[PDB]
């Protein structure tokens, strides 16, 4: 219940070197305590950010999201060299703005704020990162200098600023990365085509947004590569099909048909009728995964089937929770891809 | 522990279950739920 910052740094060193047993259970308990200390400052920064976003946009169209980083994610990060007490994002906030002008207007307001929470670092990623990621991160230290008997002194909270198109790119990257099982963050090796697809589309997003303007020769060669990579990967089709399958599993009638503890697969199939089409979503228990794969290969071999996809329900659930407006984003990203490919 | 997704076939498609409309193959399809797990798309 009462662990000092020295005990927490020492608990994090234990997980890095690979502890086990009772030693591991004490280390994880101290780290969970440290994780819980970020809850109040996370929610405080979220209201601070919502109050500042309502000032820059009187229409109230800025979407604000927040998340406390999961214990399992923190534990995995330490055993893969980031220091636990140097981590900037145990608590993280995000503001999604309409355009770059709105983005810079919100950044200026947060930077000019006179509060006890200090921006220790401003990360300008308006020129995309090697992944294709673009936006702005603000690394806050809550109750930085004015402390006393405050348990929340120097609590690190991350603030992400993004436009709708930068967010549509990031949502599409998370959907593909999760559902295709390509570990893009996990490793810097493998899937060079998918890596290059997301980098070039990212560069073209920051160009269209006005975040980082590329010259005309670069636009032309990037569009040629984008058309090539997209055909090889079938990005627009995979992105549409995944979104369509996710949309159907949210149906109310479908959810009562489900077994109460469903934790297996969903088989989404579309076929021609004897112009008319039949769409079905078939639930499968986790134990029936071999039966689900067999039924998927039968639909893949059928010429009357246009859509055939197998999706784990737990992955669908977490993507819907992380991205409430996932369908608006995948639609926008697919339209953006068509504008650059069909030039 | 299981594979999050296995993609075999797909097309560019959008569906809105509030409006009960679907868009694919350059056409507009009216959606109707036949059973809890089954739908039909008609011209
Ligand atoms: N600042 C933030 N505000 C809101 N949501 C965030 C923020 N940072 C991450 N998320 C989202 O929370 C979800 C969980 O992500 P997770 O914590 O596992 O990894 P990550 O923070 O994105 O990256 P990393 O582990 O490389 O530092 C993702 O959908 C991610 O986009
Ligand atoms: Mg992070
Ligand atoms: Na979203």
């Amino acid at each position: 219940l009462k662990y000092s910052k020295s005990q927490i740094e020492k608990a994090a060193r234990k997980i890095r070197h690979g502890c086990e047993g009772a030693e591991r259970e004490e280390a994880i308990k101290m780290i969970q305590n440290f994780r819980e200390l970020h809850l109040y400052p996370l929610m405080l920064m979220k209201n601070h950010l919502d109050r500042a976003a309502k000032k820059v946009d009187k229409e109230n169209k800025i979407i604000v999201a927040r998340r406390l980083k999961r214990l399992s994610t923190i534990i995995d990060k330490l055993e893969r060299a980031i220091a636990l007490t140097r981590m900037q994002d145990i608590g993280g906030c995000r503001a999604i703005v309409r355009n770059i002008e709105q983005l810079k207007k919100l950044k200026d307001r947060l930077v000019k704020s006179r509060s006890k929470h200090k921006i220790l670092k401003e990360y300008d990623y308006l020129t995309p990162k090697p992944s294709g990621y673009s936006g702005i991160h603000l690394a806050y230290s809550c109750f930085d200098e004015e402390n006393g008997n405050n348990p929340w002194s120097k609590t690190k909270i991350e603030v992400q600023l993004r436009t709708e198109l930068q967010h549509a790119w990031a949502t599409s990257l998370e959907i593909i990365d999760t559902l295709e099982n390509i570990k893009l963050k996990t490793s810097n090796e493998g899937h060079p085509e998918w890596r290059r697809f997301f980098y070039l589309s990212g560069c073209l997003v920051a160009h269209d947004e006005g975040a980082c303007i590329l010259d005309d020769e670069t636009i032309k060669n990037y569009q040629t590569e984008l058309k090539t990579l997209e055909e090889a990967l079938s990005v627009r089709s995979k992105l549409s099909t995944y979104t369509f399958a996710m949309k159907l599993t949210s149906d109310a009638n479908l959810k009562k048909s489900l077994p109460k503890n469903h934790n297996g697969f969903f088989l989404v199939r579309m076929r021609n009728a004897i112009g008319k089409f039949l769409v079905s979503v078939k639930p499968f228990r986790k134990k029936e995964s071999e039966q689900a794969l067999q039924e998927l290969n039968k639909d893949d071999a059928d010429p009357e089937v246009l859509i055939a996809v197998l999706l784990a329900t737990n992955n669908i659930k977490s993507l819907k929770k992380a991205y409430p407006n996932y369908f608006g984003s995948t639609n926008q990203f697919g339209r953006f891809l068509s504008r650059h490919i069909d030039t | 522990e299981l594979t999050p997704g296995i993609f075999k076939k797909g097309i560019e498609i959008t569906i809105d279950l509030e409006e009960m409309v679907c868009y694919h193959s350059g056409l507009t399809w009216k959606v109707k739920q036949l059973t809890n797990t089954l739908w039909s798309l008609a011209g």
